[PDB]
């Protein structure tokens, strides 16, 4: 989710 | 002239961190989803808990409320979205099509269709009514971070860690502009202004900016919060000051004045990340919300 989401 | 936000509350009932808060466009609820599957539902001006929405199979990044303020929408990890009554709690519709992560989603303003983007790099316009997909777009080359829709609903802004920004004709699917300036950074958060003429953008190296779509031309740039990592949200505040405002990786609550682009204020109170804000739609009110480390959402009340 959003909350551990990186790119 | 700057604002002067006092915490009023804070909200803990989440068991994860707090993904996205939304204030219903009535100004009654605060919505928030989690990483730990649910929505919960809270009293706009008192912060006082209302009930809690369950379904989703795993972690929920986005919710949205319909115009009216009587549905939601959620997506979640389960590469489903749902839409959901708010007042009974039942799950009227799962939109099941994407083939990853549901990442963000948006009503359109006449609340009969909802767009969403995916780790899948698409974007999906979908029926409310009978919660079948109209239009699969393959809109990016990476995860979509956002989607929102213009004032009319005519067209769509997706943003994506491919670096772009898209503008979509909402009925013919076509891509009217891509907007990136002289760096490709991951776009991680976009929206239409209200006055529907601007685009405003997050990048993960610590910028906003504001956009004139229609020219193409970059106006604005807001600076000196924390953003590399983490798709976090914007905001336009329009009920008193014309302020921006962004959550960051400091922990504090950041807001500019939109025409200056000077910091006016930062919020201080969490105790990890803050990955959104909104602002209510008739009072000088933020809610903020915070990753693993906080896990509380605060509302914050300014007398301009
Ligand atoms: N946020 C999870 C890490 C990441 C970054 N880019 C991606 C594309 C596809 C995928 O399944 C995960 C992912």
């Amino acid at each position: 989710a959003r909350t551990k989401e990186t790119a | 002239v700057k604002p002067n936000y006092a915490l009023k509350f804070t909200l803990a009932g989440h068991t994860k961190a707090v993904s996205s808060v939304k204030f219903s466009p009535n100004g009654e609820w605060l919505a928030s989803s989690s990483a730990d599957k649910l929505i919960k539902i809270w009293g706009a001006y008192d912060g006082k808990f209302e009930k809690t929405i369950s379904g989703h199979k795993l972690g929920i990044s986005d919710v949205a409320w319909s115009s009216d303020s009587n549905l939601l929408v959620s997506a979640s990890d389960d590469k489903t979205l749902k839409i959901w009554d708010v007042s009974s709690g039942k799950c009227l519709k799962t939109l099941k099509g994407h083939s990853n992560y549901v990442f963000c989603c948006n009503f359109n303003p006449q609340s009969n269709l909802i767009v969403s983007g995916s780790f899948d790099e698409s974007v999906r316009i979908w029926d409310v009514k009978t919660g079948k997909c109209l239009k699969t777009l393959p809109a990016h080359s990476d995860p979509v971070s956002a989607v929102h829709f213009n004032r009319d609903g005519s067209l769509i802004v997706s943003s994506s860690y491919d670096g772009l920004c898209r503008i979509w004709d909402t009925a013919s699917g076509q891509c009217l502009k891509t907007l990136i300036d002289d760096d490709n950074p991951p776009v991680s958060f976009v929206k239409f202004s209200p006055n529907g003429k601007y685009i405003l953008a997050a990048t993960l190296d610590n910028t906003l900016k504001l956009w004139d779509y229609s020219k193409g031309k970059c106006l604005k740039t807001y600076t000196g919060h924390k953003n590399e990592k983490y798709c976090i949200f914007a905001n336009f505040s329009v009920t008193g000051g014309k302020w921006i405002v962004s959550g960051s990786e400091d922990n504090l609550v950041y807001i500019w004045n939109l025409q200056t682009k000077e910091i006016v204020q930062k919020l201080q109170g969490h105790t990890d990340v803050v990955i959104s804000t909104a602002c209510h739609p008739t009072e000088n009110i933020i809610a903020s919300a915070a990753l693993e480390n906080d896990k509380t959402i605060k509302l914050w009340k300014s007398d301009c």
